[PDB]
Formats: C-alpha cells, sequence, structure tokens
C-alpha cells in the first residue's frame, strides 16, 4: 500500500531521471529511417511478379 | 357423331368448347407475371443471401417453380386458338416434357422440404445435422432424375395430333385405356398427400406435447405449416377427383356414346389450373414466410 | 507441377480429413456452459449428475453427449472471456434460495443475472435457472421472512408464494422476452430429475434452433 | 527409432518369400517406407515406395509388378512380398523411413537389414568421378559427382542426398538436400552444387569417416543411386 | 499522516509526472508530418485463403523464416500453414480447447498455446519420433492465460488474466522474474526486437513497460478510456501501439513518455481486437470488431487501406517480418493471407 506508492515514487524519479527527449529530432530518426530504407520494402513498393515469390 | 375418337392408339374422347377462351385468358395471363415476379425475385435473393443444406431444397423447389411457369403461357396461345397450335412436333413435345417435370418436381420438393421439417422437429436429434451439403445435392440429383425418367415417356414423340387439322397438345383426355400417365396423376397426389399429412401431424403432436413458446413463433410456424397444407390440398384435390369421376364413369359403362364427358371436360381443364394456381402460390407462402425475405 | 511436394498434399488431406472427422464429432455434440455464486450451488448438480481453470464435465444422457463447463473458478472479469461461449447451446444458472438472508447475497446473484441475461453474446441462448437449497429455504421461512431484503413483497409467508415470487421476481430481468426463453426449476434431492429437466430444455432449444433455421421463427 | 528387418534367407530360382519390418519408437502411420537393397559387389538400388496413406505406391522399373509392398498400421509392421525372383535379386535390403513436409529430412534412419540370396531407360544416371581415393587422418577429402539431369526444381530446392555406410552397418544419412546436416552429423560435414557439379567436403577428417559414400536424387520418381566411393584409412 | 498523507503524496506524484510530461510537449507528429508525401490509397488482395480451421480463430503469429505461421482456435487444434503451398505441415490437438493466444518460437523448434486454462503448453515440433508432443506445463498462474510470446528457446514471457505477469524457463518450469505492477487483466503482449524491453496492457487503460531482466515498471501510459485489447511493437524498438474497445489507436514512444497520436475515424465505433505494423513502420494495420480490417498510415494516422474479405469479427492479425505478406484471420474459421 505505501509500499507500492513509494515504488510508484522510485518508478516516476526513474523515468523521470531518463532523459525524457523532445518529439523533434525523435520523428527526424523515423523520417530518416523511412527514406533510409524505403527503396527495397515490397509492401511499400512491390516487386515485379517475375522476383516475388507470391505470384500466382 | 360431331365429337367422335381422334384415334392414334387409343379411343380419345377430346372435346372443343367456347368458355375455354372466355375463362383461362385472365387467369393464365395473371400467372405468369406474378409467377415470374415471385419466383425470380426468390432467385435473386439466393444468388446473394448461407450455403447450409436447408436452402437447397427450397431453391430446388423455385427453379423448378421458375421452369414450369414459362411452359403454362403456352398452354395458353393452345387455348387462345381453342386447341390449335402453329409450332412444330419437336417444340410441342419438349414445352409439355418441361411442363410435366416441373409440376412432378415441385411436388417431389414440396413433399421432401415437408420431411426435413418434420425430421428437424419431430427427431431433433438425427441425421439432420448439417446433412453435408454434398450428401443434399446429391439426393436433389437423384430426385431430378428420377423425375426426368418418369417424364420422358412424354418425349417419346407420337405426333402432333390434329383434329380438324388443327393441332392440339393436350396429354389428358378421356381414353379406353388406364395408361401410365393417369396413374402418374394419381400416384403424384396420394402419395405425397399422405406424407406430408403425417408430417404435419406429427409436428403439431410433438409441439405440443411439451414444447409450449407463446411468443409469437410456434403459432406462427403452425399456422404457416397448416395455411400451405390447407391451400396444397384445395389446390390438388379438385383435379383428382374430376379424373376418378371420369374414370368411374369410362369402366362403368358409356366408354363411348358421348357421355357426361361433354362438361366433365370443362370441369376437368378449369379444376387443373389450380395446378398453376399452386405454383405460383407456393413461393410466397415458402421463402416469404421466414423472416430473412 | 511438382515432384515431392504431392506428398505434402496427401498428407494435407488426410489432415483435412481428420479435421472433418472431429468437426462433425464436436458438432453433434452439446455444450453448456455454468454459472452462479458459491461452490456448493453449482457443485450440488455436479454430484447429482447420473452417467485450476474450467472444468469440463462429459457425460452420456439419453444417447446425448453433454459438455458441461464451469467457469466459477477463474475468478476473472467476465467481459473480456464471455464470448468464447457465444455458441453454448444454454446456460446453466445457479442461484441458492436461501442465500436471502445472507449477508444481500441474492442481490449479488440478481446483478449477476441481470449482466448475463443482457449480454450482447447471449441474444439468442436460453438460460436454466437452478432455484438450489429447497429444503433450506422452508426452513429458513418460518424463521426469517423474505421481506428483509424484498421491501416491496407483501404477502403471506409460505413456501409455494415465496419460492413464485422469487421465480418472477427472477423472470422480470429478461428485457428480450420475444427471443430467450428460461426455464426455471427446483432442485430436487431424489436424483434422475434434474437431468431429465436439463435434456427436455435443451431438446427445447435445439429445436428452436432447427425451426430458426428452417425458415419458421 | 528401431527398424529390425527379419525374414530373408536362401530362395531357389523363381521362389518367393515374404519379407518383414518391425517399427517402433516412432509413428509408423506417419512416416512412409523405401526399400533399398545393395548386392554384394555393387552398390545400393531403390525398390519400391509407400506413402503415408498407403497411396501413390512406387516400384523400381527393374522390380515392377514382380515385386509388392503392404502395411498394417495397427500391426506397426512392414511387408515386402517379392515372387519369381531371379539371380540379380540377391541382396541386403535396408527399410528406409520418411516424412515428407516443408523443413523435414527424409531418409533419416535406416534399419539393420536383411539378407536375401539365390543358389546357383528414361531414368537418372549419377557417375561417380572415382571408386577409391587414399586418405589419412587429419585431411580433408572432396567427393565429387555428376548427374544426368540437373536437380535444381524450380521451387529452389535440389534432390541430393548423402550416405555413408561403414564396414558392418547399414548406410547412415549425412546431408540431405546439399544444404542442411542430419541429426547427429557433426558438423565439420560440408556440401556445395552448381545444379550439376556436386560437390562433399569432409574437413579434418577422422577415424569414425572410413566407409563407402553413396549419392542419391529424389528429383524423379524412379530413384537411384550411385556407384560408390570407397575411402581407405 | 496515515493512509490520507500517502495518498496526497502520490497525488502529487500524479500531479509532477503530468507537468513533466507537458514539459516536453513541443508539436503533434500531425504537423511535422506535413512535410512527407502521403502514402496514399493501398489495393490488396487475398493470394491464399486457409479454410483448415472450423471454429472461431483468436490468435496466430508468423515465423522466423516468413514463411510458417502457427494459427489458434476453439475447436482445441493448432494448425502449422505453409503460406506460399497453403499445406498444413502439422496438426497438433489440444487438451484444452479454450485457446486464445499462441506464438511460434525464433528458431522455429517450439511453438506454445493458453488460453481460458491457466496452463500454457510448450510442444516440440522437431521430436525425431516425427510426432508433437508436450514439453512443458507451465500452470504456475491463477487467472486465465490471455498471451505468450517466445523469448528464446528456453525463456518465454506470458500474461495473465490476473494481475500478474510472469516469465518463465523452458528447463526448470519455474517462474524467474513476476510483475505486479498492473492492476486489470491484461490482454496482450509485445516483444521487442532487442529481446530486453517489452510493453503490456490491461483492461485499467494502462500501458506499462517491463525489463525482462531487472523485473521493474519502466514506464507508464495512461492515453486510454478503456480496456487495452491490443498492443505491438514499432519494428525500431523505440515505439509502440496499442488497440482498446473504445474504437481508437494510439501510439506510443517510450523515450518521449507520450501518446504521439490516436488512430481512429467517426464511422468507427466498434472495438479492436488485434494490431501490427509493417517492414518499415509506414503502415498499421489493425482489426476490427466489425467485418472490416483497416491498414492505417502511423505516419500521417489516416485510413490507408481497406480490407473487406472477411464477414465475422477480426481477431488475429499478423505480419511477416520481411513484410512480404500479412494473413488476416477472423472468426469465420477462414485465414487469408494478403500482400
Ligand atoms: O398440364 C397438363 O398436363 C396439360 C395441360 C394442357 C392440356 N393437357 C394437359
Amino acid at each position: 500500500s505505501i509500499a507500492q506508492a513509494r515504488k510508484l515514487v522510485e518508478q516516476l524519479k526513474m523515468e523521470a531521471n531518463i532523459d525524457r527527449i523532445k518529439v523533434s529530432k525523435a520523428a527526424a530518426d523515423l523520417m530518416a529511417y523511412c527514406e533510409a530504407h524505403a527503396k527495397e520494402d515490397p509492401l511499400l513498393t512491390p516487386v515485379p511478379a517475375s522476383e516475388n515469390p507470391f505470384r500466382e | 357423331q360431331d365429337h367422335f375418337l381422334e384415334i392414334d392408339k387409343k379411343n380419345c374422347c377430346v372435346f372443343r368448347d367456347d368458355f375455354i377462351v372466355k375463362v383461362l385468358p385472365p387467369v393464365l395471363g395473371l400467372e405468369f407475371i406474378f409467377g415470374l415476379l415471385g419466383n425470380g425475385l426468390a432467385l435473386w435473393i439466393f444468388c446473394f443471401h448461407s450455403w447450409k443444406s436447408s436452402r437447397i431444397f427450397l431453391f430446388n423447389l423455385a427453379v423448378a417453380d421458375f421452369l414450369l411457369i414459362i411452359c403454362l403461357p403456352f398452354l395458353m396461345d393452345n387455348y387462345v386458338r381453342r386447341w390449335d397450335w402453329k409450332f412444330g412436333d419437336i417444340p410441342c413435345r419438349l414445352m409439355l416434357f418441361m411442363l410435366a417435370m416441373n409440376r412432378q418436381g415441385s411436388i417431389i420438393f414440396l413433399t421432401v422440404v415437408a420431411v426435413d421439417r418434420y425430421f428437424r422437429v419431430v427427431h431433433p436429434h438425427h441425421a439432420l445435422n448439417k446433412i453435408s451439403n454434398r450428401t443434399a445435392a446429391i439426393i436433389s440429383c437423384l430426385l431430378w432424375g428420377i423425375t426426368i425418367g418418369l417424364t420422358v415417356h412424354l418425349l417419346k414423340k407420337k405426333m402432333p395430333i390434329q383434329n380438324g387439322g388443327a393441332n392440339l397438345c393436350s396429354s389428358f383426355s378421356i381414353c379406353h385405356t388406364f395408361q401410365w400417365h393417369e396413374a402418374m396423376f394419381l400416384l403424384e397426389f396420394f402419395l405425397p398427400l399422405g406424407i406430408i399429412l403425417f408430417c404435419s401431424a406429427r409436428i403439431i403432436w410433438s409441439l405440443r406435447q411439451r414444447q409450449m413458446d407463446r411468443h409469437a413463433k410456434i403459432k406462427r410456424a403452425i399456422t404457416f405449416i397448416m395455411v400451405v397444407a390447407i391451400v396444397f390440398v384445395i389446390c390438388f384435390l379438385p383435379s383428382v377427383v374430376v379424373r376418378i369421376r371420369i374414370f368411374w364413369l369410362l369402366h362403368t359403362s358409356g366408354t363411348q356414346n358421348c357421355e357426361v364427358y361433354r362438361s366433365v371436360d370443362l370441369a376437368f381443364f378449369i379444376t387443373l389450373s389450380f395446378t398453376y394456381m399452386n405454383s405460383m402460390l407456393d413461393p410466397v407462402v415458402y421463402y416469404f414466410s421466414s423472416p430473412s425475405f | 507441377l511438382s515432384a515431392e511436394d504431392k506428398a505434402a498434399v496427401e498428407r494435407s488431406k488426410m489432415i483435412d480429413r481428420n479435421l472433418r472427422e472431429d468437426g462433425e464429432k464436436a458438432a453433434r455434440e452439446v455444450k453448456l456452459l455454468l454459472l452462479g455464486a458459491g461452490e456448493s450451488g453449482k457443485n450440488t448438480i455436479v454430484k447429482q449428475m447420473k452417467i485450476t481453470g474450467i472444468v469440463e464435465t462429459h457425460f452420456t444422457f439419453k444417447d446425448l453427449h453433454f459438455k458441461m463447463f464451469d467457469v466459477g473458478a477463474q475468478r476473472s472479469e467476465r467481459k473480456k472471456w464471455i464470448h468464447c461461449f457465444e455458441g453454448v447451446t444454454a446456460i446453466i444458472f445457479c442461484v441458492a434460495l436461501s442465500d436471502y438472508d445472507l449477508v444481500n447475497r441474492m442481490h449479488a446473484s440478481m446483478k449477476l443475472f441481470d449482466s448475463i441475461c443482457n449480454n450482447k453474446w447471449f441474444t439468442d441462448t436460453s438460460i436454466i435457472l437452478f432455484l438450489n437449497k429447497k429444503d433450506l429455504f422452508e426452513e429458513k421461512i418460518k424463521k426469517s421472512p423474505l421481506t428483509i431484503c424484498y421491501p416491496e413483497y407483501a404477502g403471506s409467508n409460505t413456501y409455494e408464494e415465496a419460492a413464485a415470487y422469487i421465480q418472477c421476481q427472477f423472470e422480470d430481468l429478461n428485457k428480450r422476452k420475444d427471443t430467450k426463453e428460461i426455464y426455471t426449476h427446483f432442485t430436487c434431492s431424489t436424483d434422475t430429475k434434474n437431468v431429465q429437466f436439463v435434456f427436455d430444455a435443451v431438446t427445447d432449444v435445439i429445436i428452436k434452433n432447427n425451426l430458426k433455421d428452417c425458415g419458421l421463427f | 527409432v528401431q527398424l529390425v528387418e527379419s525374414g530373408g534367407g536362401l530362395v531357389q530360382p523363381g521362389g518367393s518369400r515374404k519379407l518383414s519390418c518391425s517399427a517402433s519408437g516412432f509413428a509408423f502411420s506417419s512416416f512412409g517406407m523405401h526399400w533399398v537393397r545393395q548386392a554384394p559387389e555393387k552398390g545400393l538400388e531403390w525398390v519400391a515406395y509407400i506413402s503415408s496413406g498407403s497411396g501413390t505406391i512406387y516400384y523400381a522399373d527393374t522390380v515392377k509388378g514382380r515385386f509388392t509392398i503392404s502395411r498394417d498400421d495397427p500391426k506397426n509392421t512392414l511387408f515386402l512380398q517379392m515372387t519369381s525372383l531371379r539371380s540379380e535379386d540377391t541382396a541386403m535390403y535396408y527399410c528406409v523411413r520418411s516424412i515428407y513436409y516443408y523443413g523435414s529430412s527424409p531418409f533419416d534412419f535406416w534399419g539393420q537389414g536383411t539378407t536375401l540370396t539365390v543358389s546357383a531407360s528414361a531414368d537418372i544416371v549419377m557417375t561417380q568421378a572415382t571408386s577409391s581415393v587414399p586418405v589419412t587422418p587429419g585431411e580433408s577429402v572432396s567427393i565429387s559427382c555428376r548427374s544426368s539431369k540437373s536437380l535444381l526444381h524450380s521451387n529452389g530446392n535440389t534432390y541430393l542426398y548423402w550416405f555413408l555406410q561403414r564396414p558392418g552397418q547399414s548406410p547412415q544419412l549425412l546431408i540431405y538436400r546439399m544444404s542442411n546436416l542430419a541429426s547427429g552429423v557433426p558438423d565439420r560435414f560440408s556440401g556445395s552444387g552448381s545444379g550439376t557439379a556436386f560437390t562433399l567436403t569432409i574437413s579434418r577428417l577422422e577415424a569414425e569417416d572410413v566407409g563407402v559414400y553413396y549419392c542419391m536424387q529424389h528429383l524423379e520418381y524412379p530413384l537411384t543411386f550411385g556407384a560408390g566411393t570407397k575411402l581407405e584409412l | 499522516s496515515e493512509l490520507d498523507q500517502l495518498r496526497q503524496e502520490a497525488e502529487q506524484l500524479k500531479n509532477q509526472i503530468r507537468d513533466a510530461r507537458k514539459a516536453c510537449a513541443d508539436a503533434t507528429l500531425s504537423q511535422i508530418t506535413n512535410n512527407i508525401d502521403p502514402v496514399g490509397r493501398i489495393q490488396m488482395r487475398t493470394r491464399r485463403t486457409l479454410r483448415g480451421h472450423l471454429a472461431k480463430i483468436y490468435a496466430m503469429h508468423w515465423g522466423t523464416d516468413s514463411r510458417l505461421l502457427v494459427s489458434a482456435s476453439q475447436d482445441g487444434k493448432l494448425i502449422i500453414w505453409d503460406s506460399y503451398t497453403t499445406n498444413k505441415v502439422h496438426a497438433i490437438p489440444l487438451r484444452s480447447s479454450w485457446v486464445m493466444t499462441c506464438a511460434y518460437a525464433p528458431s522455429g523448434n517450439y511453438v506454445a498455446c493458453g488460453g481460458l486454462d491457466n496452463i500454457c503448453s510448450i510442444y516440440n515440433l522437431k521430436t525425431r519420433e516425427g510426432n508433437v508432443r508436450v514439453s512443458r506445463e507451465l500452470a504456475g498462474h491463477t487467472g486465465y492465460l490471455s498471451c505468450c510470446r517466445f523469448l528464446d528457446d528456453n525463456q518465454i514471457v506470458t500474461s495473465s488474466g490476473d494481475t500478474t505477469c510472469a516469465l518463465w524457463d523452458i528447463e526448470t518450469g519455474q517462474q524467474t522474474t513476476t510483475f505486479t505492477g498492473h492492476t486489470g487483466d491484461v490482454m496482450s503482449l509485445s516483444l521487442a526486437p532487442d529481446t530486453r524491453l517489452f510493453v503490456s496492457g490491461a483492461c485499467d487503460a494502462s500501458a506499462k513497460l517491463w525489463d525482462v531482466r531487472e523485473g521493474m515498471c519502466r514506464q507508464t501510459f495512461t492515453g486510454h478510456e478503456s480496456d487495452i485489447n491490443a498492443i505491438c511493437f514499432f519494428p525500431n524498438g523505440n515505439a509502440f501501439a496499442t488497440g482498446s474497445d473504445d474504437a481508437t489507436c494510439r501510439l506510443f514512444d517510450l523515450r518521449a513518455d507520450q501518446e504521439l497520436m490516436t488512430y481512429s475515424h467517426d464511422n468507427i465505433i466498434c472495438g479492436i481486437t488485434s494490431v501490427s505494423f509493417s517492414k518499415s513502420g509506414r503502415l498499421l494495420l489493425a482489426g476490427y470488431d466489425d467485418f472490416n480490417c483497416n491498414v492505417w498510415d502511423a505516419l500521417k494516422a489516416d485510413r490507408a487501406g481497406v480490407l473487406a474479405g472477411h464477414d465475422n469479427r477480426v481477431s488475429c492479425l499478423g505480419v511477416t517480418d520481411d513484410g512480404m505478406a500479412v494473413a488476416t484471420g477472423s472468426w469465420d474459421s477462414f485465414l487469408k493471407i494478403w500482400n
């Protein structure tokens, strides 16, 4: 009870001590990763039926 | 004797009267439309409504009625010319075979549906869980084959018999012999009628025994089945009774010398229209009864 | 075209045949779900039956296989796993008649029955009510009146009328009366009677489903 | 897992007998069975095959019709009936299990075998480059083979099987489909191929490698064996 | 002081944490994502139809080879489907037919299942006998098992319907680490690619991040207003998304400790059962109770695709690691491969 509330205190200070980063930079990381690998994602840009292993 | 024998192989005492054109056109015209609309809408409903075995028999009956109601508008053309027919033998016998097979198939499918309901009410724990669709399909195919076989007797074309140079396509007449087609007209009634009556009686008994549900469900089903049985009886009884009287007169002296056939022929050909009235009524009763429709 | 995959296809065909056989087997069998408050209440009928998660009870009666699922030991939010029992033929709900004098518990049973009855998943599933502790209720009536937890009640204190009042008080909560059918029955000490009632109710429900599939309901 | 064969012996020309094999330690029902016989002086050669469902029974060209194969799944035993036996039928017969599914390792277990002796085209031909190659412990030995037809099926897998038969025991599977290692085989073994030219590399040979190596193809229905390469310590 | 002071202190921590969350608030991802072009309408077709199952399918998972998948249905059977050729590699009969979770081991040697029964059975696929047999019986839980995921060949993390989440090892069969932070019933789990952190959602609309080794709550999220029925990991391992019965999906970032966006539409009002991500993370696929599966653009947060190949509730949704194909299962007993 009190003990679990104190554990909550610890984790929140624990999460608090984590460098809560800002939305920016953080979004640029996702944007860079997507464009860096979007060239070879079949579901985003499918390969022709000759190379596709799921061709009828 | 004006109404003498149109002898081909038996002493057919066919007649030719006035009231046919005065009384057939309205009935047959209204039946054609009403039946085609009511049955085709059910077929389209089936085309997009599940695949459970229960509806296979209903769809078979629907297609049988759809095929049936096409030949009747020709039976009309025959009546409009008062027993004259314009086309050749091949169309005549093909369309008559279609009509007879359609009627037999409709009766057989109605009996099968009645038996299915009897099994699903009186014996819920029996071979009815789902009679895997293949079994029902093969049963339906066998029924179609047997009804075709019992009707191909008509497709053995004799000729478009001509009365006064005018072709008449009636397989029904007053004859000196009780050939197969007369027994079929009686077997198609007594056996299916008895089976459906027994099924309905057993369903009623079992439901009233210990199955009470007054929430407008069990009573609705009871009244629906009772009324469908009643309309079947009213549609099919008069014609078989008329033919019974015809054959009673035939053997009990008077096989010739124009007996009361004069008016009995009109009676028979007027009561036979109830057989097609049954085809018209069958979809509106069977298919629309379910809330799904 | 294939060379080695034909054996795999044949194996898949055998697996499909086995799955179809098992599916037909399961379809023939009838499922029942157990619910209620108080372990003895449910265990009474389980003991009366004549041949740790959920407890599966299998018994054959009148050539029909019955599977009764006891979910009283789960002790978990029913909102997230009740949907698993959508296809059950009927729900056997048990309530002790003598529980009215114990601490309020009859009110809890009423809330449980209301929650089960109004569930969207059980909209076309019947509920079989088993009123347990028949004799204990009759003894309790002579000592404590029913009006302690039923202020609206006003009538003579007797077994017949008290039982009828409890029955109709449990019945009114069925808001969707047209579809569902509540087959209330009083537990009897004599054996071979409760199972008869369960079988009759299940047969009635199965007949109702058959007629629904026919196109009459 | 045990596959014990029995019923062999001496047979006069044109004789008949019934070979039997009792299976234990594994689900006989799921596994298909193969019969392979080895002549005293020649190599292995496939006889017949029966699938799990007792269907698609196959026979070799040189034994089609003459031989028959049957099974009794409740009995957990395999029957191999032969009649009108010829002189060439004398050989040591092995019963081989095989399961067919993705990622499977067919021909992964061979029985101890039963001996049979008699008193006095359009198939795949595997050309063995060599029949005997002296080797020493601690060295590396490469065995090359050629196939009459390319085994690279359109599905991407090649049907190649390597078996090793030490003196005094039945053959043991080493590599199946030239890209996988059979259970219980040391990882030092390796195999490679280009569709038609196949090489088997045994790095860091030990004394237990002494034996005769046999190649097998499973592309076409008629299974065939190689002439066999014997390694001398 | 007594409980009053402790409750006031807890409230003060709550306010402080809310203010801290507000502190890092810079801008919603919608405006910054305005720069990138929309994905646009995506046309999807069902290449294969798996009709082996006959009962309602609840859970499924893909293998590491992107070819074999394991399906769980209430009939009490596990079927290993070969996606390329629609062949049943194995058929595992289950002792407890009430199964609503299953997983495929990363190495492809073991599978796990569970559900209303409090036992998480482990099956071996590569037994030398050629048949599938039970290896371990993890029966230490009390509530119903809702999700089990393989972390390695010898460690498995599972969540039960009670307030406890347990990490089990196959060799011994005992609970290594127990997590009791959640108050509601845990529904779904998700393992990060690193395999060191895993999220968990409960019925109390609380999502908590747990460490496999250390074993304490590292993050908390309370953006949802109802039960968290679905939860999955973003491929990069820093973000994750949740699905709930409130007809809305949401995406959370561990580093930001905030809800970045919510995916929902006015017409959609029913709950969400399963959620999954694509290889690139652009596509966020989530099942819905209606006879429809919706594909959303994880970045722009809009309806990108519609899959209407099902006539019943969609329950499970798995995406291949390579993103070559997506398999969706519903309660209609039919599983379809989409790409
Ligand atoms: O329907 C018949 O069988 C029929 C119709 C017209 C004339 N004769 C018979």
